[PDB]
């Protein structure tokens, strides 16, 4: 089986987020916030480059919000 | 007959001659189990599920990622009916890795709320999903 994208921009990206961050919350695209947490991530990275689960998992929503 | 094991989802127990047929649980529609809040997993026993790309035995229904091709390699390992699926889709966690669903059937003669694919855990690094299923169909009466 061969697919044109090893990294399905959109599909694999948002599904992996929703998969393990369904409960935690998933948002790698942040326009703004009064917390100044407006930093988008992984979108262009994991679209064109190969990524590891660590990146997306430790990103998820906010890195220290389960604490 | 040669081997109590068969690549037909049916295994005979060498201790009491109990023939476990898991084809009785087979199906094309399969069974739907809830995983992530906004996601369900499609799973068909010994067959392929039609809700996901042809050949798929296990698949999450959000984007339709395959976590196991519809194989039928059932193994009987110490009262445990193992139905292992492999050759899924490349696991995004590690580029080039593949998903795998391990179906583990356990004897539950009293039946109950355990007669449903119970996700034990997902081995995070190896993209291996473990599934429990407690049913009296998978039991040999001692």
């Amino acid at each position: 089986a061969y697919r044109p994208s090893e990294t399905l921009c959109g599909g694999e990206l948002v599904d992996t987020l929703q998969f393990v961050c369904g409960d935690r919350g998933f948002y790698f695209s942040r326009p703004a916030s009064r917390v100044s947490r407006r930093s988008r991530g992984i979108v262009e990275e994991c679209c064109f480059r190969s990524c590891d689960l660590a990146l997306l998992e430790t990103y998820c929503a906010t890195p220290a919000k389960s604490e | 007959m040669k081997s109590n094991e068969h690549d037909d989802c049916q295994v005979t127990n060498p201790s009491t001659g109990h023939l476990f047929d898991l084809s009785s649980l087979s199906g094309r529609a399969g069974f739907t189990a809830a995983y992530s809040k906004s996601g369900v997993v499609y799973m068909s026993i010994c067959g392929e599920n039609e809700n996901c790309p042809p050949g798929v035995g296990a698949c999450f229904g959000q984007t339709r990622i395959s976590v196991g091709k519809a194989n039928k390699r059932l193994r009987y390992v110490d009262q445990v009916l193992q139905l292992v699926y492999k050759d899924g889709s490349p696991c995004p966690s590690k580029s080039g890795l593949s998903y795998k669903s391990v179906i583990s059937f356990v004897c539950r003669p009293e039946a109950g709320p355990t007669n449903r694919p119970m996700l034990i855990s997902l081995d995070k690094q190896t993209c291996t999903l473990f599934f429990s299923w407690h049913t009296p169909l998978a039991c040999e009466p001692e």
